[PDB]
């Protein structure tokens, strides 16, 4: 897993893999690793496949029954606080999960991002996952706040590349999401073998 | 361990710093995370730790601090009675089932009389503190890896008739030794001030 | 060890008419100086001062508990709390907790104010009585303790004189020991007064 | 107190079940002179293989439940197929709350025609053969009654069902060290269960390789 | 399981149920108490329904620790409940502190199972009330409960049925300087003057607290003083 | 004592354009000696359209058998007899084996059947119930050797050649006889004899088929 | 009359009024009619008409499990509860013994369910009644639980508000049960229930609700649709 | 009045509070709900007690979830909390089963809370009194368009046109005439809006009224705004 | 007044009128019999079917408690069913704890004190019915009656229900230390019969149970041809 999300001057874009291995063996290669929270949050996918799932599961549930009593959206700044304070509640039960929640509130953009530890921390970005030390030196080299929505779009499809190409642990299928206002839409969704021969022809 | 707070006390103020790195392991996550959570008008604690318990200590101390000036028509408590209910959270959590806090704070304040009928303590406040639940009050205080670098250092140099000025170059000693010697890269310190009007921010001191 | 990570030794002698009682001044984390300037006495009323040692934590949980039930026991009865109702009180409170322990070992020095009689107690971290006539002593310099109060004492003390044994058998044991040490304060306490004295140390 | 292997098998008409009478502690054999086979009902029988006092709880437990349904109610007897399920969920029950019955069993049943013969483990595995063996007759036992089922697919009558069982129970004496030569056989048939007198089988010593100067080690 | 309160309020103001309780602790037969300089004495009346009820087995003054003792008037059975929480309450003290009880903090304690079911659900007052008695470590005491709760700390008193006139007869009698034997001089001799019949060491029970210690009087000590006063 | 235990076998499906093939074999086998030949165990009916098809240990496979038939029951009952689709039941299974994460089921799980549009969906489970949708799937101790075979010859990759058209009932059939059939030379805890089910929208027919008894 | 406000009262006559209060909710509830036969046992349940056009819908007819049906009159929301404690003791059988659960067993259950809620102050009994429909082992039984805990094993009964012209017509034909076939059996069931209507309404798919469970068939309710069969050629003759 | 009990049958068969709590529906505010194959149109009126309340306050109609609308009639504070159970378990099926909760499922996880009520708590704490609400529950499913009441009784009934309330007896007879099973919807519409016309006392404003209708084709809730509302009327 | 109106309540004289209440019950109630014939004891009873349709074996009063013992009730039919419910449980904990059958006397006092527990508390109320304790265990054939307020008896023979004061001077008739359990069925039948009138109710039969040495200790019903015709 190589989950990166990025935020700049026009939104937010979530690059993910789609490879899960469970040791040398590689159990599948088709894994969506954002779960669309609702039709204005994302959120993604790091360590255990089953402790993700669940309770992310909680949070699209908990973010729907928020709608219902209140009548209007959550914000992120309450979606990640429902996350994180599930994620502290059991910090001794042995859970395995890294995510990031991105969204359009009515305050602009957040990218915030919890641990299995109760962690909660608000920067512009991040790249969560056993070959994340591989994108974040490419991302870092040609970040800038003001990217526009081609480039920052190509910049997240190629730091998932460095990364899924270098860890064992990554790979599949490269999927760039992008947070505008309006919520979000799924930019591009392509192989990574294919991905080879555009950027080393 | 990994971030250093460095707190001391003088004649009318108290000086306040922590190092805002967050890391995972061996990967800067951040450089300028604020550490020094700003519990009350006149009333600041420097927390470190890994960032799990350290948000979720302080918004218990700070909720429970706003609710006992809500329920107390606005009265500000003094600083030895928010320092003594903060052990008792460490003290009551390291005999529990969820376990201690990996927490290691420096709670700093200013006493001000509330009142006429006041005539309680008038000068400033600094207490150091542990995760297990030690309270000790101190001239100055200091946790993280550069901890000794520095509390050796003021040793040398502290004064209690320092001016706003000349702990100012003092603080900016007390960081640049931790940049020299401890191989943990911190590099932006946070430097905030608790004085008779309340606390400040300082920019100059990084 | 739990015991000995805060360090501080305390230590008490009984006298004619009078005793003493006496801590260091250092508070730590295993090795490194955290204050300089800390004593480990308190004082409940003009009879009894008793003195915890061990774990800093438990030694300020544990001296608010005291301090809740004796000034409990003063409403309930009008009356101050006597030396032999003190230490079977907090006796009684160390051993509720037998499975999951305090950390501290009380030191309770105590005499009659009408009558004379000095008695000393020193329990164990899980409550064990022992009143012995002579001295009590409890911390990390302990085992350098009963060699410096036993080849000392003699039961016929004054108080001016029996100062002078416990102030000199506290600072050459602290010598001994790296977990305490940086001065001592001493309290000299008789049917009459209360006087409580600083003791020079080494700064070492 | 531990009880030995267990072996059974179906024929044309019913089910047999076979079962040395002893019942070991380690390696002291204490006392051989107990009957393993209790019969449950009136149309069927269990035996054990493992902790004894294990199974002299567990065959209580489910001998006051046929009784107690059959008596109370106006109800039919229970089937040996569902009281084998009341056994086969009170084991699993005991192991999730960690204190398991730690012994294999094998049941027989026959039932107006339809024979039962299945086993069930102190973990909770069920299976049905018509061939069931536990303990060291799984590894002894077992092989040979698995080849005389298949020499005849049409099915063992009980003459030759019964010789089959005594060249098992001869190489179970001969081959499994805590086990004596006295068996008890279990015969569950349209008539009913019925447990037969202690026997024993004719065992040969006399081959002329295990004489002293052959077998010697000059 | 009825868990409603059964005392409540009356539209005058006044707990009518605790009223009723207080008749019913009037209704007994006449015990008292008188102190002195050097102890208190306590006195019962031991009233035999017939002679053939055991005199030497039923009786009335209740010893509690080693310093403390006890003397009712009311309903019998609703004492048992109280003597019994109060010997337990007591080693309760000597457990935790290794010390006697005082005589203020006993009655402090059982004030507190009065009041208790007065407030309670489900169930009625106590119809008796007690006369605590006993040394501690700053004199001799005398105390004397109700069944509403509200305790006292009387010189000499007499509860029972013949008490009013028999508690008149306590201030013509009583001395600031009466000495032990003259307080039991004067306490069997105002159990005379309501009695029925002719009192015998069989008939009455009574408990000198002396010194450190409440010690009932036997028989024998007991015949020694009916046949001098 | 340990109150966990492999007893082998394997089970794997290829769904089809209006049908999956499902199959499993049966052979139960212990510590190092063999239980029985004929266990039916190992493949669950839940409705007529959605099988369960589970392996691992047969203790806990009756046991989540049993829990997994009740809670289509109770859906049955409160919907006024409407049937489970396979994504409900499939989403049903994902929830009851995180319930039991601390003191888990020794189970390995494959939810089978079809969707509301006819096609046939395969979905796996690991202990803890990690799922996805996907259009085949093989578990138990032969899954190493035929879910690569499966990706090979299903997928159609790393092949310049044009693509096949659709695989019938009858040709998906005698390709999954041939994975069964190499899973019993070299798996030594797999065959004695594997039975294919075949869910169809007309009522599903069931075949067997022999292995090598060794 | 002051011995009839608690459940826990005798009357100095000896009678318990509560539970005879709560058995005039059965006789206002809908007629239904169980009638069994050799292997089949038929219930014909009579649910509410439509108001010349919009049909309401309330479900009585309960299916227990795969033997097990039962049929309710009174208090629909007390025939629930008996659903939800039926329905979870046959699934606690069928767990244990992989069977089906037998009728004379599951009678003695209910039995002792309304017996709980007869005896303690604070609880009231169930104000509703029951028709089991049952098969097994022994053949197909038909039983009836009444507010007061009793249970009746009967041929042929009707429940319901006036049920007694029902039990008048199924009191001549009740010798000829165990000879009739599955067709013929439904029709006296109908015929049965025809006679509980009012005066200027027959029956039809409407208003009529059949379950059946035999030997080799399951607990099956007949609805709108496959209910024509027995429900479009019928008429009430005298 | 403590003569009785809470659980406390009459001489002819009834509840005293089960049937004292169905008259408390009747001194509510009405509520209709119309049976369409093209969805289920809900109107209510909102009678608010002075010109100085904001009408989006008070609202009669409240969303379940994205396909199930609900209408209630009596005292609405009891009326919330049977709305926030029925929240709860309609998400919580989502949760499971990775699909819509049933119209009739969500009714009947309704009518389990409407029932427990007692006056003896020992193990569970129980209420104290039945609900004083009828629920009335619309939506759409795999069979298509539904209408459901909830009454205080526990009893659940599957309708085609049904209204609650005050003005409910007068509207059955204008449901006897004037309804088909295959109107349409906007039919549907001009039919609510004249009954809640009818059986009101006020004068009939788009500010006045509540309607709200789940679309077959579209499968979501859709509620009106006044300008919505005033379309309808000038038909 | 509200002197009768639960069981926590002493009359003026003494008297608990809802134990007294429920003893209307059963005198109220239809009639039974039994008899006890010095190898065992015969019980039978009398079932009032209300209806015609009513299968045979529906509302069967007797019922088997342990195999050696079994209790029939005369009074209310589902409170009685409580009562057998109870002592089956009281048989089923001797043979599960003590390894013992339950003894005749000892479960008859375990019935009497279950009967008796429901009389001395608020909440609850006594049972409007008596149970027919009959027995053969170690201690030879016995026959009990526990009656709702709980008092239990051994007697050799009993009369309980309506005409219960004519069946009583019927069994005056018999012998009980040469009576027999082969010629009992036959009298007993023969009681219910004679005592019994058929200008009030249409449906009557009986229902006769025994426990003796001919049916091996067991606790049987009869078989159907053994009881008289009418
Ligand atoms: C703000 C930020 N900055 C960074 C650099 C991170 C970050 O990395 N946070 C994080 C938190 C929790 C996790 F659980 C994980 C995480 N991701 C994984 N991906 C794959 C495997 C794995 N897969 C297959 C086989 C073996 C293994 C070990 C394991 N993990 N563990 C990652 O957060
Ligand atoms: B990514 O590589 O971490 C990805 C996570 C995503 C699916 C949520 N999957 C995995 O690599 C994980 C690795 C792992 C981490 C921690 C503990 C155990 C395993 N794999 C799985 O969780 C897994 C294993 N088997 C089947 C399905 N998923």
């Amino acid at each position: 897993t190589t989950t990166l999300a990025f935020r700049f001057n026009g939104g937010i874009i979530v690059a993910v893999d789609s490879r899960a291995s469970t040791g040398q063996y590689i159990a599948s290669q088709t894994v969506m690793k954002v779960l669309e929270i609702n039709d204005y949050l994302l959120g993604t996918l790091a360590g255990g496949a089953a402790d993700c799932q669940y309770w992310e599961r909680v949070l699209g549930m908990e973010c729907r029954l928020w709608e219902l009593r209140n009548g209007s959206r959550i914000t992120v700044a309450a979606a990640s606080k429902i996350l994180a304070n599930i994620t502290y509640a059991y910090r001794n039960h042995g859970l395995s999960m890294g995510t990031m929640v991105a969204g359009w509130d009515q305050f602009g953009p957040s990218l915030y991002y919890v641990d299995d530890k109760g962690s909660r921390v608000k920067q512009d970005l991040f790249s969560v996952g056993s070959g994340s030390i591989y994108a974040y030196g490419v991302l870092d080299t040609g970040y800038r706040k003001d990217l526009s929505v081609e480039d920052a779009c190509d910049l997240a499809r190629r730091s998932i590349f460095h990364a899924t190409y270098r860890d064992g642990a990554s790979g599949g299928i490269v999927t760039v999401y992008h947070v505008h206002e309006k919520g979000w839409t799924k930019i591009s969704r392509d192989d990574q073998t294919k991905l080879y021969h555009r950027y080393f022809p | 361990m990994a971030e250093t707070a460095i707190a001391f006390r003088c004649k009318d103020y108290v000086m306040v710093a922590a190092a805002g790195l967050n890391a995972f392991y061996y990967i800067k996550i951040t450089d300028a995370e604020d550490k020094i959570t700003q519990l009350d008008t006149h009333q600041l604690v420097a927390c470190t730790g890994e960032n799990g318990p350290r948000v979720n200590f302080t918004e218990y101390i700070k909720c429970n601090l706003a609710l006992n000036r809500m329920r107390q028509h606005g009265r500000h408590s003094s600083c030895e009675s928010t320092a003594n209910f903060m052990r008792n959270c460490l003290a009551s959590a390291i005999r529990s089932r969820e376990g201690a806090y990996q927490v290691n704070c420096l709670f700093a304040g200013y006493d001000t009389p509330v009142s006429e009928d006041d005539d309680g303590v008038v000068g400033p406040q600094l207490f150091y503190m542990d995760y297990l639940g030690t309270l000790q009050a101190v001239p100055y205080g200091c946790h993280g890896y550069g901890a000794c670098f520095v509390t050796a250092l003021l040793d040398r140099l502290w004064r209690p008739d320092l001016s706003q000025q000349e702990g100012l170059e003092l603080m900016q000693k007390c960081c640049d030794e931790v940049k020299r010697r401890v191989i943990i890269s911190n590099s932006y310190f946070f430097v905030k001030a608790v004085t008779k009007n309340g606390v400040e921010v300082i920019t100059a001191v990084h | 060890s739990i015991m000995a990570y805060s360090g501080g030794s305390v230590m008490a002698m009984a006298g004619k008419e009078c005793f003493v009682i006496i801590s260091d001044n250092r508070l730590g984390e295993q090795l490194k100086t955290i204050s300089t300037e800390v004593p480990k006495l308190h004082v409940v009323n003009d009879s009894i001062v008793y003195g915890l040692t061990g774990l800093r934590t438990d030694q300020q949980t544990f001296a608010n508990k005291v301090q809740f039930r004796t000034e409990m026991y003063k409403l309930r009865e009008e009356r101050d709390i006597t030396g032999k109702a003190f230490a079977a009180m907090i006796t009684s409170m160390l051993y509720e907790a037998r499975f999951g322990p305090w950390f501290v070992e009380p030191v309770i020095g105590s005499i009659d104010k009408s009558t004379g009689e000095v008695y000393l107690c020193a329990t164990d971290l899980i409550g064990a009585p022992c009143e012995p006539e002579d001295y009590v002593c409890a911390g990390t310099a302990a085992e350098s303790l009963h060699g410096m109060c036993e080849a000392l004492w003699r039961p016929g003390m004054s108080p001016e004189e029996l100062f002078e044994i416990a102030a000199q058998a506290m600072l050459s044991a602290c010598d001994r020991d790296s977990l305490s040490g940086y001065g001592a304060v001493a309290m000299i306490v008789t049917k009459d007064k209360v006087t409580t004295r600083l003791i020079k140390g080494r700064k070492d | 107190a531990s009880g030995g292997s267990v072996i059974a098998i179906k024929y044309k008409g019913g089910v047999l079940m076979a079962a040395d009478t002893l019942l070991s502690y380690g390696s002291l054999a204490k006392w051989p002179n107990i009957p393993r086979i209790r019969l449950l009902g009136s149309h069927s029988a269990v035996c054990a293989t493992g902790s004894y006092a294990d199974f002299q709880m567990m065959a209580k437990q489910v001998e006051d439940n046929i009784e107690r349904q059959k008596m109370y109610h106006n109800v039919d007897e229970l089937s040996p197929s569902e009281v084998f399920s009341y056994l086969h969920r009170s084991i699993y029950q005991k192991r999730c709350d960690f204190d398991p019955c730690l012994c294999q069993m094998v049941f027989i049943g026959v039932r107006d025609g339809e024979t039962f013969l299945a086993g069930v483990d102190d973990v909770g595995t069920r299976w049905e053969d018509d061939c069931i063996a536990t303990g060291y007759g799984a590894y002894i036992a077992l092989p040979l009654l698995r080849q005389a089922l298949e020499k005849n697919p049409d099915g063992l009558s009980r003459g030759e069902a019964m010789r089959i069982l005594t060249d098992c129970l001869r190489v179970l004496f001969y081959r499994e060290c805590r086990a004596i030569n006295k068996f008890q056989v279990a015969d569950a048939a349209s008539d009913g269960v019925r447990i037969s007198e202690p026997f024993d089988v004719e065992t040969h010593w006399e081959y002329e390789g295990y004489c002293f100067e052959k077998t010697a080690i000059i | 399981e009825a868990f409603y309160g059964l005392t409540t309020f009356s539209p005058s103001g006044k707990l009518i149920q605790i009223e009723y309780a207080t008749t019913a602790a009037g209704k007994g037969t006449t015990a008292l108490g008188v102190k002195a300089t050097d102890g208190v004495v306590i006195a019962a009346k031991k009233k035999a329904p017939s002679t053939l009820v055991d005199a030497s087995s039923i009786q009335k003054v209740f010893v509690l620790d080693e310093h403390v003792g006890c003397t009712y008037s009311g309903m019998g059975p609703d004492c048992r409940v109280l003597i019994d929480s109060a010997r337990k309450n007591c080693q309760q003290y000597k457990l935790m502190y290794n010390e006697p009880i005082p005589i203020s903090q006993l009655v402090r304690k059982i004030s507190a199972i009065y009041q208790e079911f007065t407030q309670s659900g489900g169930v009625r007052p106590f119809g008796c009330s007690l006369l605590v008695a006993g040394v501690d470590a700053n004199g001799y005491h005398l105390y004397q409960v109700d069944p509403s709760g509200t305790f006292w700390a009387w010189k000499a008193t007499a509860i029972g049925t013949g008490s009013p006139d028999a508690k008149a007869f306590l201030e013509k009698r009583y001395t600031v300087d009466m000495e032990l034997e003259d307080a039991v001089h004067t306490a069997l001799l105002t159990l005379k003057e309501g009695f029925d019949g002719q009192m015998t060491s069989e008939n009455t029970q009574v408990g000198r607290v002396v010194e450190n210690r409440f010690e009932i009087l036997s028989v024998d000590q007991l015949r020694d003083y009916l046949d001098q006063i | 004592w340990s109150p966990y235990q492999d007893n082998g076998g394997t089970t794997a499906a290829i769904a089809g354009k209006d049908f999956v093939i499902l199959a499993g074999d049966t052979r139960l086998n212990g510590d190092f000696c063999l239980h029985s030949r004929h266990d039916q165990s190992k493949i669950f009916q839940l409705t007529p359209y959605t099988y369960m098809a589970s392996n691992g240990m047969q203790a806990d496979r009756l046991q989540l058998q049993q829990m997994l038939k009740y809670r289509v029951k109770w859906y049955k009952y409160n919907n006024g007899g409407k049937v489970p689709s396979t994504k409900a039941i499939a989403q049903l299974m994902s929830t009851m084996l995180y319930h039991r994460r601390f003191f888990p089921y020794y189970t390995f799980n494959m939810v089978v059947g079809l969707d509301e549009e006819g096609h046939g969906v395969c979905y796996s489970y690991d202990a803890v119930g990690s799922t996805e949708p996907f259009l085949y799937g093989t578990r138990g101790s032969a899954a190493s050797f035929v879910e690569p075979l499966l990706d090979c010859l299903i997928n159609r990759q790393h092949m310049t050649s044009q693509a096949p058209p659709e695989m019938t009932k009858e040709e998906t059939l005698a390709m999954l006889k041939n994975a069964f059939t190499g899973a019993a030379e070299r798996d030594i805890y797999t065959g004695d004899s594997v039975s294919f089910f075949i869910i169809t929208k007309d009522g599903v027919q069931q075949e067997s088929f022999e292995l090598r008894k060794d | 009359n002051e011995y009839d406000s608690d459940i826990t009262t005798w009357s100095p006559t000896g009678r318990l009024f509560q539970i005879e209060y709560a058995n005039e909710a059965v006789n206002n509830g809908s007629a239904t009619v169980g009638v069994k036969g050799k292997n089949f046992v038929v219930l014909a349940a009579l649910k509410r008409s439509p108001v010349a056009e919009l049909s309401s819908y309330q479900e009585k007819v309960f299916e227990i499990d795969e033997h097990v049906g039962m049929s309710i009159s009174g208090l629909v929301a007390d025939g629930r509860v008996l659903a939800r404690y039926l329905r979870t003791e046959c699934m606690n059988y069928r767990y244990m013994y992989s069977n089906g659960m037998p009728m004379n067993q599951m009678a003695d259950m209910i039995g002792e369910k309304h017996q709980r809620h007869i005896q303690c102050s604070g609880k009231r009994p169930f104000g509703v009644g029951l028709l089991l429909a049952g098969y097994d082992r022994q053949g197909p039984h038909l039983y009836q639980t009444v507010p007061s805990g009793d249970v009746y094993d009967y041929k042929a009964t009707a429940m319901g508000v006036r049920s007694q012209a029902s039990r008048t017509y199924l009191e001549r034909h009740f010798e000829h049960f165990s000879d009739c076939t599955l067709d013929e059996l439904v029709t006296h069931a109908l015929k049965a229930l025809a006679s509980a209507t009012s005066e200027g309404i027959e029956l039809n798919v409407k208003n009529t609700t059949i379950a059946i469970v035999g030997k080799d068939t399951p607990f099956t309710i007949f609805e709108e649709e496959s209910a024509r069969k027995y429900l479009d050629g019928f008429k009430m003759r005298p | 009045e403590y003569d009785r009990g809470v659980n406390t049958f009459s001489p002819e068969g009834r509840i005293f509070q089960i049937e004292y709590a169905v008259e408390a529906i009747k001194l509510g505010s009405t509520s209709l709900g119309i049976r369409t194959p093209e969805g289920v149109v809900l109107a209510a009126e909102k009678r608010v007690p002075s010109t100085l309340v904001v009408p989006s306050s008070m609202s009669k109609i409240m969303e379940v979830d994205s396909h199930i609308a609900a209408v209630m009639s009596g005292m609405v504070a009891d009326a919330r909390i049977l709305v926030e159970h029925a929240r709860v378990e309609s998400q919580n099926h989502r949760f499971t089963y990775n699909e819509p909760m049933s119209v009739e499922s969500c009714t009947l996880a309704t009518c389990d809370l409407s029932i427990q009520f007692g006056e003896s708590g020992g193990r569970r704490k129980l209420m104290s009194r039945p609900f004083g609400v009828s629920l009335l529950i619309a939506g759409v499913d795999e069979k298509g368009p539904q209408l459901w009441q909830t009454d205080p009784s526990g009893t659940h009934t599957r309708y085609d046109a049904q209204a609650i309330g005050g003005g409910a007896e007068a509207a059955q007879s204008v449901f006897t005439e004037r309804y088909h099973r295959n109107m349409t919807l906007e039919e549907g519409e001009t039919l609510a809006v004249d009954i809640l016309k009818q059986v009101m006392e006020d004068q009939l404003s788009p500010e006045n009224i509540e309607v709200a209708v789940v679309r077959a084709d579209d499968g979501k809730l859709h509620m009106y705004t006044p300008t919505e509302i005033k379309a309808i009327m000038s038909r | 007044s509200g002197h009768d109106q639960s069981t926590d309540v002493f009359s003026a004289e003494g008297r608990v009128f809802q134990v007294e209440y429920a003893g209307k019950a059963v005198d109220n109630s239809s009639t039974a019999v039994a008899a006890c014939c010095k190898d065992g004891v015969v019980v039978a009873v009398e079932k009032v079917h209300t209806s015609r349709m009513l299968e045979k074996g529906s509302n069967n009063r007797i019922h088997a408690v342990d195999r050696q013992a079994g209790i029939c009730i005369c009074g209310l039919l589902p409170d009685g069913r409580a009562i057998v419910s109870r002592a089956r449980q009281e048989a089923e904990n001797s043979r599960d704890i003590f390894a013992t059958p339950i003894r005749g006397s000892v479960l008859a006092n375990r019935v009497g004190e279950f009967m008796h527990a429901y009389t001395t508390h608020f909440a609850y109320r006594p049972f409007g019915c008596s149970a027919i304790i009959a027995s053969y265990a170690d201690d030879g054939p016995q026959l009990f009656v526990s009656d709702p307020s709980g008092t239990v008896a051994g007697y050799y023979g009993v009369a309980l229900g309506k005409a219960k004061t004519v069946a009583k001077s019927e069994l005056e008739k018999l012998d009980f230390s040469s009576l027999t359990c082969d010629e009992a069925v036959g009298k007993l039948a023969s009681i219910l019969h004679e005592v019994h009138d058929k200008q009030k109710d249409k449906l009557y039969e009986v229902e006769v149970a025994w426990v003796c040495d001919k049916s091996d200790r067991k606790f049987v019903h009869v078989p159907a041809d053994m009881v008289p015709a009418e």
